[PDB]
Order: structure tokens, then C-alpha cells, then sequence
């Protein structure tokens, strides 16, 4: 009588410690290759910011009027999203865009800050809605009437609520100083800002820019997050964008950045810009900077695990 | 495959077989309690790689708009240590699990060998290629009890240590 | 004849490549998962900060006055800390902070910095000592008498000693420019600061803060590191706190931040904000940034390491 | 575990040892130098693995007053990276160890076996389930000399030959 | 008849799971610790910068006169390497180092910036050539006369070709008030630079700063990189220092910082600046910071690997 | 090492060989086809072990003027860890591979005694030490058949098995 072992005519080459290209009957993948080109968002909270960018839910630009509040477990940028009508930009931009990727959405508050002596319905024509508007957020303050001083003023705001309140104003730099002057007179503009973890003033700076939406004209964005009971103050005399709703982070969330689209047939927790990753495997060849709960990247794009014997036919 | 030079492609039923060959007729039959006990260990390997990491990674690049390019090169070198660490890690254990496979099958069927070898204590000798030789002719019945286990080991002895 | 080996009754669960479950005759623990609830600091050079701030040991608030020429392996940060009595903050304070923990305490100098006509001695009633004080290593400069002016200065530094020199200047953001016409004349300030490393110049902000110790002024403060033989300037006219002394690096030290108090009886070196972690094991699942000589953190709060054979029972 | 269906609970005297029975009376009496050889490979292990280190790792964050939010992200990132490369270390190394101390006691348990059959050359015959048969009544000074390794291999020869 | 197996009279001991210090017939080395004391540059397009700094290779001070459009695989700085001859510093120096690393080197193309009511040939000691020069790649802008004013100026640079235009400008920090005067006139000057990527003006600050080169004023140099088809302007009404030619990248190279001779006879991929790690071995104990194609750092110095059998001899 | 108590210092021609000695003389002759199973092995083992990395780091430190002490920390602070990881990964990669690989000599020794022993079915008896007892004089051309495994199993057997 024999006892022996099964075989195959045909098995697959794995290897080992001590070679390279050994047959063996059976053998399973560990290293991910398939991916799936959709966002699979099935079960979760989806805000696809579209043209609305994500910075922009703060200040609120005409493209970011249905995001002022939103709500997400999930949060997608998209390429063709924008942060400004006005042009212009933030400070610690990549922070607070962090920031509120996992903040689970916003919730807005009014800051209460009320003016007199000078005007407060600043507009643009970039910032298009009925006619033309500004920030939904933000209040561009001015002058009176035909140029005339700006007063020094100090507004002061305390966060009543448990959680971090995010605080965002601007400072606008014109295209010329005669244009800073007929907006706010003439001397120098100085904008102070304090509470306990923060201290920093800033100063204008009109100059002619690039025109980008046809005007030359920036608006420089900052933010601070206040803590609870701990109160905020601005000392300024010009060249403002005032601060109209504060914002509170609504609880946890994952924020991407793709370009392919949302599907609530899959379930996904590892995604990159290109789609879904789902895979039981340990390791995945797709894409390195895949965020969420992933297996881990590596450089091969197969590694393949005995799950036979070793083959060796006749 | 040590004194096994090959292996039987013509067992489809499992990975461990017998095929006897006495007066009565031919046989092969899978050995279910070997098979199933490598089997089960390779499927307790499966169970301990395909694992899903609890573990949230977030976003600290930006692919439409580069972040500072100081940060972006820390960010880069350590993404790309990382991915040495892991491609290494993987490579190796595969490598090692593999290499395990492959003894853990051998051992098997080594201890099925020797198994069988202690069952026939001096009616039966080694031949020297994985086969053992029967100096009586076992008959069918004798072959179903040599596979479960149940052959006597004197029942058949002075009979065959005359031969 | 038989021969075999020994077997328990109730033996030790463990897992392996191949199973999860197997019982074995004895197993060990190999994940450290208890804590001693104490700063554990025999046979080390401990100086516990207390309610003195590790940067102001730089500057000298009162609370810092027994901390200006500290010696230490090992620095404690503690919660009720502040390195400020005039309301303010430091300009890379997380650097300099990391520096002076590893710092191994510091070792101060008289720079010899003389004046003339200026006042010299700015105090307040938040630096309480006697009466109204203020930064033990600082001078605040001022104007003569009634206001006036401050006349446009150029002191000078250079260390004269092997190791680099901490150096340490302050700016005055007064609550309005009034104050600051009151304290250092009108007229745009300006403090510029040179070595072979370094080149920046501040500017002042007057404005209003919110009230910290009852005060709405902030004073910024500002270091740089000055090589052997290199030489520092100051080219100021107002709103400057000048530095009295520099500091320099005693050796080498660990800092750590804690609430739990010091112990000379037990020895260690893995620190955590909640204690000590005595170990021999190489892994820890206590605290992910313990600092000093640790096991590795590891996520699993158990991994058993078999010690004995297979235990296979009747 | 392999032929040795069960293990003995009650020998509390060391890892592996011998239980006799011939007409004399009884016997179970550990042996020291394999049990002391399994005992000093795991003691290695024990040793290379209780490890302490010599590389002193500084603060980078702060739990008293947060450092900026992007650095602090890049920070947490990267140590959540590395948390994972131990964590999965720290599994696959106990894993692996525990895998080759399983085996490695099991392969000290056959390499004494099949000592113990050697010095037994054609006077005994293997039952099957780990135990040996002498076709003639040894006595327990022949027990002891099993033991110790001093049992003569012919001097008890042609009488067992004969049963 | 007996089968056994081979023995040496000398082994060598390695370590294993088990035991540390078992004899073996033969091993071999896995740490790499022989270093070549040179930069093996064999087939590489090779620059050693020398006493030319990695950043004046865009300025162009005397000492980078023939590296402003160099083209290498490898760069080398040196310790004598300076980016300046008139006294000054980049901001985000380091970053701007990174990116010309890999650069491949650098392409420059004329701006094509001209000037009208203006002077435009300032000049220094510093920056000797045949007599008194400056920056190559820079031009100095000034006041027409004896003093006088400097006129509101905008000057705009579109980038028309395919990859991203370096843009570097600088800022003059005179030593006194009167010498900013003298040089470009009274008042607040303002130096205003935008595109899409970019938002930031500059303000001057002249003051007395330490005599490097017996110079006591300072030149910050500041950079942003163009995208394709997008605009920078400059809107400057003094202390502004002009650029005349932009950079581009040439395609990909490798930056090494070094004190070690050139040698075109041997080939390495992993570099430090003690040499070159020329090693197949998958581990080195030489230089954590190598860079390159390198073995990974470990810190122990030797890990013997067993290539033979256990060695039992009689 | 097993019940070969020592190694033959004598063998200079091959890992694994034969030290026979009838009553025509003396000799010792490697087997080469062991020898270069074994030698293959490790050959592979080698192979694998020495590589060499196509992923390009650069620098992000700067020795001549030093960074910003913040982000060099960080820098720092992750090169440790990483440095950390492959002193690791190097230790316990080395050891498990020498383990590895002394087991997988002793293993071709020990199924190269067994083939032998396979090779001499009831011809020859085993001694205890590694050795095997012939019951008749083998003279040198049985010898060379023993070695390049032509040795008959049964045209010598008879006059054996009668001693
Ligand atoms: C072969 O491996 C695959 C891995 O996915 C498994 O699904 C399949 O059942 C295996 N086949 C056998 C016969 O074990
Ligand atoms: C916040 O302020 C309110 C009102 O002053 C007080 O009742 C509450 O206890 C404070 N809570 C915290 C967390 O500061
Ligand atoms: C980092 O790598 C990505 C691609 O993985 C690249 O797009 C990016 O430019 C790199 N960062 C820097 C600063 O070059
Ligand atoms: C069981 O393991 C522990 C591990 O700490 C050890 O101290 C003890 O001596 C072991 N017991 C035996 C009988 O080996
Ligand atoms: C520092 O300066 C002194 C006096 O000028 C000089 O003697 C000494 O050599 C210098 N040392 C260094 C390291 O610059
Ligand atoms: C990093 O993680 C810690 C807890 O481990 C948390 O307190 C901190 O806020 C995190 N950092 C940031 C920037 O959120
Ligand atoms: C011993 O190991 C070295 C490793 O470099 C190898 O070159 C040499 O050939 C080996 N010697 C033998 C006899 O295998
Ligand atoms: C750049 O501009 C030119 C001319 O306006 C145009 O022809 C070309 O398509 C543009 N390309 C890109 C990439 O913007
Ligand atoms: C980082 O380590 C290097 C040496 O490896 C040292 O020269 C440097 O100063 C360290 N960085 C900081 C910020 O101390």
C-alpha cells in the first residue's frame, strides 16, 4: 500500500524565504489592485460641496448659500469648488480646511455686533445674486457717505457655548490707496485682535493685483478659535470684513477630495480621488494617499499567499 | 515530495490519499481527517491576514491646492518611509507564511507516514519510496481497516513474519 | 514502557499564526498595562515648575523668580503654570519650549545694555512683588517725563562665550495709540533686530484686548539664538522691552508635562502625563505619547507570549 | 499531541518523563535534560524579547496648550502611522513566537521518542500511541538504566528475539 | 556505516530566537559599515556648487556667476557655498533649497521689465567684479537724482511657458531712515506682489543692523512660483529689488550637502557627507541622514547572518 | 546535533558525508546532492536578503544652516521612530533566518539518515549514534551502491537476517 499527496497539472508560483518562483496547488492575492471609480457613500451623511469649496461654508460666497449649515459624515471637495466670489484668500488655509473636514458640518450663530457711524452694506459685483451682494457671512464695512474718516472701534464677542466657536474676519487690501482712502479715509489702518491663545493685529496693504473676476482688489481671510466663556476682541479703524455668524463644529466627520461620483449602492470606508477601495486584503497597490480605514499601501502590486501544498507533478 | 518523487494528479477527492493494489482490485481514497487538518490551518492563516484595521486615516495633503512645499516634503518623506516599512513588512510576510505553507504540509504528511508505519508493527516493511510492503495479501476489508484505524497488529503477524 | 509530558488542568489561552485560542501550559504578558501614578524621579536632578511656566523662566515673572538659573535632568511643566504676569505671549513658544526641556537648565548673563535719555524703570500692578514690579530679566523703557520722545537707539550684544545665547526682547501693544503717544511719543515705531542667523524687524499695534489681570495691553515676546562670537543689534524707538540678561544652555535634560505628583523612591525612565511606566516589556498600551526610554505603544491591551508547551488534557 | 493522545496531569515534576509498568510495581519520574533544554530555549526567548531600550524619545506635542493645528495634524498622523507599524509587530512577533514554541516542545518530545527507540533496537517494538513493548519483564534497575541511557542493547537481545 | 556532517576548529557565533552566541560554520555581514570617503559621481552630470550658495544660483552674486544656468543630475553644496554678497536672507530659504535640488537645474528667461523715471543701476562693494557690482540676476531700483521721490509703480510678468516660473524679488532694509530717504525718498513705502496662488505685500524697515562685509544694511529675498498662463504683479513704490530674469526648472536631479572630493571612477546611489555607501547589504550603521538609493539605518553596528550549518566540533 | 554527538573536522570536501570502515579499508566521500540542497538554500536565502531599494530619498535636513527647530524636532522625532522600526525589523529578521537556518540543516542531516535507513530495510539494524550496523561485510563496490542509492534491499538480505 502508498500514502502520498494531491497534485495539478497547472498550480501558481508564490515565493518563500528561500526561493523565487515555487509551485504550489493554490494561492490567493494580498495586495488590492481593484478599484471601484464611485464615492460608495451607502449609509452615510454625503455633502458634496460641488462648486461650493470648503473654506467658503464659513464666509459664504453666492456658491456656498446651501452649505452654511450642513450636516456630513462625509465630506467631498471638488476641483471645480471655490472659497471666494470676491477674490481673495485665507490664512492657515490648510488648518481649517482640516479642521473642517472632520468637524461633522457647522452650525452658525449670531455674533450680535451692531454699528454706528458708519455703513455696513458693502457689495461686489463678483458676488452675484439677485443684483450684486457679498459674503452671506460677513458684513464689508465702510464709510458714511463721499469717503469721510472711519472711527476707532472696538467690538467684542464671548463664545456662551461648550464647544470652540470658529471666528473669521477679513482685511481688505484695494487696488490703490486713493481707493482705500474714498473707501475709509486716509492714515493708517491698523486691525487688533485678542483673546487668551491669540494676538495678532494686522495692517492693510492696497497695490494693484492681477484682476482676477475683472477686479484687483484682495480680501485677506483669518480665523481664531475661541474657547468657551473666553472672549474675542477687535480694535479696528478700516479696511474690515466684519465677522456676522460665528461657527461651532457640529461632532465627527472624514473629509475627501475626488472627482467621481457618489454612489449609496456601496459601502466604503477607504477612498482616494479616484473612487472606493473595498478589499478585505492587508495591503493595496492603488493609490498611497487613500484616507479613511484602508489597507496599507505598498510598492508591489501582487504578493501572492500559498493556500496549497506544494505541487509537484509528474 | 521527499521519497514521494511526485504527486498524484488523479486525486481529485482530497489531498491525502491511499491507493492500494493487492489481489482483489485497485484503490484511492482521500484521507478526510489529514486533509482537514491542514486545511484548517491554512484557512486559520486566511483568517488572521484578511483582517480589516479599525484605525481612521485623514487627510494632511491636497492635491488641488499644494500646501507649503517645507511641509509637503516632510509630509512626502515620511509618507514614503512609511511605505518601505509596509512594502517590507509585506513582502517578508509572505515570504515567511509561505515558506510555513509549504513545511506544514510536508510535516503532514510525514506524520501520516509514520502513522501508518507504527500501525503495522512487523507484518509490513518500509520499501523506501513512501510505499510499504505487505507479506500477506490484504484483502479489501483489511485495506478499509488499515484506513480507519482499526487493523490488528497481531491479528495478522506470525503469518506474515514467516514470509 | 510509555513516555510523554506534563499537562494542567486549566492552562492559558494564546494565539498564533495559525489558530486564536490555543491553551498552553503557561503564558506570559508581553503588553504593559500598569501604571504607577507618580512622577518617578530617584536618583535624577528634578526641578518641578509648579505654577512658573518654563518659558518664563526666560522672563522672569514673579512667579519664576526661584527659577532663573534652574539646573535640571529633569523638567516637570505643570498645569497651573503661566510664564507671563503681564498679559502676553511668545513668538515660536513650542520651539523654545522644546529647547529648554532638553535644555538641562539654564545659566544666566548680564549683557550690559546702559541708557541714556530714556526712563528705565516701567513697572505694573499684575507683576506683584514688594509693590508694582515687572520682568525680573527685562527693563521696560519709556520716555523721560511727560511723554516726549524716544530717541532713535542702536544697542549692541555679542557673546562672548562658547555656546549659543538665548536672547529675548519684548514689543508693547499698548491699549490705544494714545497710550502709546503717552508712553514712547507719536509716530510710526519700529524695532529691528540683526545678527548673521537672523534678520527681522517688529512693528507696534496699539488697540484694545480683552482685559487679562484687569489689563488690555499685551506685550509680544521675541527670541533668537546668538552663535558663539556673533553679535546681535537692536535698532529701536519705542514700544520695546529690552533684555537685561541672556541665557545659555547648562547641558542636557528631559521635559515632561504632569499632574501627578514627585516620587524619589521609585526609579524611572517612561514618562506620561499620568505617571511613570516601570516595564520590562516591550510593548505599552497606556499612553501613545509617553516620552523618555519606553516600551512601544502598541493598540491591543493584551498579546499572551507562550511560555510553555501545548496543553492537551485528559 | 500526536500519538500521545492526552498529556499526563499529574507528573508535576518536570515537562517530560517516563511511566513504567512492568511486574515490579510503578513508575513516573521526569526527565531533567530535556525538560531543562525546552526550559532553556524559552528562558532565551523570554530574554530577547524582555527588552529595554536606550533611545530617548522627546515631547513634540502639547496637552497643555495645543500647538498650531496643521503641524499638530502631521504630528498625530505620523504617530498614528507608527502605533500601527508596533501594533501589527507586536502581533505578528507573538503570534510567530508562540507558533515555534508549540513546535519546537512538540519536536523535543519526538526527537526523545525516537531516542528512547534507538536505544531499543530490536529488543522492544512500537505499540502505536507513544508507548514501547518489551517481550521480556525489565526490571527497574533495567528501568533506571533506560533512563540514564546505559540500557545494553544485546545483553537482553536474543531472549526478546525469541518472544 | 556512518553519515554525518561537516566542522571548522573556528566558527563564527551569531544570535537567534533562541540563543545568543551560537557557534556557526559560516557568516556573513548585513550591516554596512564600509564607507568610500568621496562623492562617486561616475556618469552623472555633476555641479559642485563650491563657494557658490544653492540659492545665488537665481540671484547670481559674484561667486554664482557661472552657475546661473546649470544643469546636473547631482548637486553639491558646500560649507564655504554663500547665497549673498551684498548681506541678506530668503524667506522660506530652506523650501526654495528643496525645490532646486531636484531640479534638474535651472533655465532662465529675460522678464523683460522696463523702467521710466527711475534709476536703475544701483551697485555695492560687496559684490565685487571688474569694479563695484551686484546681483546678476537682479537690478536695484532708485531714485532719478539727489534723493527724490520714488512714483507709484506697477510692473506685471506673464508666465508663457508650460511649467511654473520661479519668481524671486527683494525688499532693502537700509541702516537709517535718511538712507531710505536718500534712496527711494520720505514716507511709508509698500511693496504690494500678487497672482492666484499668492496674496502678500512687504513694507521696509530700516534700522542699524550688525557690519557683515562692512555693510550694515540687509536685502530679503522673497520668492513665489507661477503657474502656467498666470500673471504676477508688482505694485512698489521703493526699497524694491527688481528681478530681471525668471527661473524654470530644467527636469529632475538629486542635492547633497558634502566636504568630500569628487571622484568620476567609482558609482554610488546613497550619499552622505562623509562619502558615498556603495553596499549591497540591506542595512548600513554610517549616517542616519544618507540620502539616495540607501540601506536602511539601523543602530547596531554588526548583525551577523548564518550561511552554514551549526558547528559542533569534537 | 542530535545523536551525531560531534561534526567531523576532517570532512573538507562537502557539508553532509559518508565515514565507512569494513575489513577492506577506510573512507569518507562527501554527498554532494544534500550538500547542494542545503548550499541552494541558503544561496537562496542570500539572494533574498541582499537588495537593493529603487525608492529615492531626499534631503529634508540641513547641515550647514540649521532648520527651523520646530519642524526639525518633528523631522527628528520621525526619523528616530523609523530608525527605531528597522533596528527592529533588522534584529529579528537576522535571528528568525539563522533559527531557520540551523533547523533546516539539522533537518536535511536527519531525512538523509532516514533515506539511508530506508536505503538497508532489515539488512542493517540502527546503533544509537548515527551510525548503522551491517550483519555482512559490505565490501567497497557496496559501499559506492550505498551511496549512489543502487544498493539492493533483497540480494543481500537473507544472509542478514540469519545474523
Ligand atoms: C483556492 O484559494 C481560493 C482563495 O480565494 C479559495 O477561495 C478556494 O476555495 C481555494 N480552493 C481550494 C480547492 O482550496
Ligand atoms: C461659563 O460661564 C458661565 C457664566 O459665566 C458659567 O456659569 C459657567 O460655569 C462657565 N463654564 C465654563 C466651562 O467656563
Ligand atoms: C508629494 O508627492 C505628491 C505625489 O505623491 C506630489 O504631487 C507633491 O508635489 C509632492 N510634494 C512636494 C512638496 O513636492
Ligand atoms: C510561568 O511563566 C511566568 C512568567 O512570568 C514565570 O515567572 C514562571 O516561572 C513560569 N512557570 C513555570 C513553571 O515555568
Ligand atoms: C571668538 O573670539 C575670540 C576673540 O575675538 C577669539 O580669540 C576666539 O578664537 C573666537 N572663537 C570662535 C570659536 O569664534
Ligand atoms: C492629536 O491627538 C491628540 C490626542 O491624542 C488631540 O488631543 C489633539 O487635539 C490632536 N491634534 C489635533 C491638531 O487635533
Ligand atoms: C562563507 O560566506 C561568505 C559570505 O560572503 C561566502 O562568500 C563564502 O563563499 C562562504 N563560504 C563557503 C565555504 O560557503
Ligand atoms: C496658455 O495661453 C495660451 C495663449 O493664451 C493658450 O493658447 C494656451 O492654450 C494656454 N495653455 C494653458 C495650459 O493654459
Ligand atoms: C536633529 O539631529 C541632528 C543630529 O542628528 C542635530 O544636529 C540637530 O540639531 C537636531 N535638530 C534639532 C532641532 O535639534
Amino acid at each position: 500500500i502508498c500514502l502520498g499527496h494531491h497534485a495539478v497539472s497547472n498550480g501558481t508560483k508564490v515565493n518563500t524565504l528561500t526561493e523565487r518562483g515555487v509551485e504550489v496547488v493554490n494561492a490567493t492575492e494580498t495586495v488590492e489592485r481593484t478599484n471601484i471609480p464611485r464615492i460608495c457613500s451607502k449609509g452615510k451623511r454625503t455633502v458634496d460641496l460641488g462648486q461650493c469649496g470648503l473654506l467658503g461654508t464659513i464666509t459664504g460666497p453666492p456658491q456656498c448659500d446651501q452649505f452654511l449649515e450642513f450636516s456630513a459624515d462625509l465630506i467631498i471637495e471638488r476641483r471645480e469648488g471655490s472659497d471666494v466670489c470676491y477674490p481673495g484668500k485665507f490664512v492657515n488655509e490648510e488648518a481649517l480646511r482640516q479642521i473642517l473636514r472632520e468637524s461633522g458640518g457647522i452650525d452658525k450663530e449670531a455674533m450680535g455686533f451692531t454699528y454706528s457711524g458708519i455703513r455696513t452694506n458693502g457689495a461686489t459685483s463678483a458676488c452675484r445674486r439677485s443684483g450684486s451682494s457679498f459674503y452671506a457671512e460677513m458684513k464689508w464695512l465702510l464709510s458714511n457717505t463721499d469717503n469721510a474718516a472711519f472711527p476707532q472701534m472696538t467690538k467684542s464677542y464671548k463664545n456662551t457655548r461648550k464647544s470652540p466657536a470658529l471666528i473669521v474676519w477679513g482685511i481688505h487690501h484695494s487696488g490703490s490707496t486713493a481707493e482705500q482712502t474714498k473707501l475709509y479715509g486716509s492714515g493708517n489702518k491698523l486691525v487688533t485682535v485678542g483673546s487668551s491663545n491669540y494676538q495678532q493685529s494686522f495692517v492693510p496693504s492696497p497695490g494693484a493685483r492681477p484682476q482676477v473676476n475683472g477686479l484687483s482688489g484682495r480680501i485677506d481671510f483669518h480665523w481664531l478659535m475661541l474657547n468657551p466663556n473666553d472672549t474675542v476682541t477687535f480694535s479696528f479703524n478700516g479696511a474690515f470684513i466684519a465677522p456676522d455668524r460665528a461657527s461651532f463644529l457640529r461632532g465627527k466627520s472624514m473629509g475627501i477630495q475626488s472627482g467621481v461620483q457618489v454612489d449609496a449602492n456601496c459601502e466604503g470606508d477607504c477612498y482616494h480621488s479616484g473612487g472606493t477601495i473595498i478589499s478585505n486584503l492587508p495591503f493595496q497597490n492603488i493609490d498611497s494617499r487613500a484616507v479613511g480605514k484602508c489597507p496599507r499601501y505598498v510598492k508591489q502590486r501582487s504578493l501572492l499567499l500559498a493556500t496549497g501544498m506544494k505541487n509537484v507533478p509528474e | 515530495a521527499g521519497f514521494i518523487e511526485n504527486g498524484w494528479e488523479g486525486l481529485i477527492d482530497g489531498w491525502y490519499g491511499f491507493r492500494h493494489q493487492n489481489a482483489q482490485g485497485e484503490g484511492t481514497a482521500a484521507d478526510y481527517k489529514s486533509t482537514q487538518s491542514a486545511i484548517d490551518q491554512i484557512t486559520g492563516k486566511l483568517n488572521r491576514l484578511i483582517e480589516k484595521t479599525n484605525q481612521q486615516f485623514e487627510l494632511i495633503d491636497n492635491e488641488f491646492n499644494e500646501v507649503e512645499k517645507q511641509i509637503g516634503n516632510v509630509i512626502n518623506w515620511t509618507r514614503d518611509s512609511i511605505t518601505e516599512v509596509w512594502s517590507y513588512n509585506a513582502e517578508l510576510l509572505v515570504a515567511m507564511e509561505n515558506q510555513h505553507t509549504i513545511d506544514l504540509a510536508d510535516s503532514e504528511m510525514d506524520k501520516l507516514y509514520e502513522r501508518v508505519k507504527r500501525q503495522l508493527r512487523e507484518n509490513a516493511e518500509e520499501d523506501g519510496t513512501g510505499c510499504f510492503e505487505i507479506f500477506h495479501k490484504c484483502d479489501d476489508d483489511c485495506m478499509a481497516s488499515i484506513r480507519n484505524n482499526t487493523y490488528d497488529h497481531s491479528k495478522y503477524r506470525e503469518e506474515a513474519m514467516q514470509n
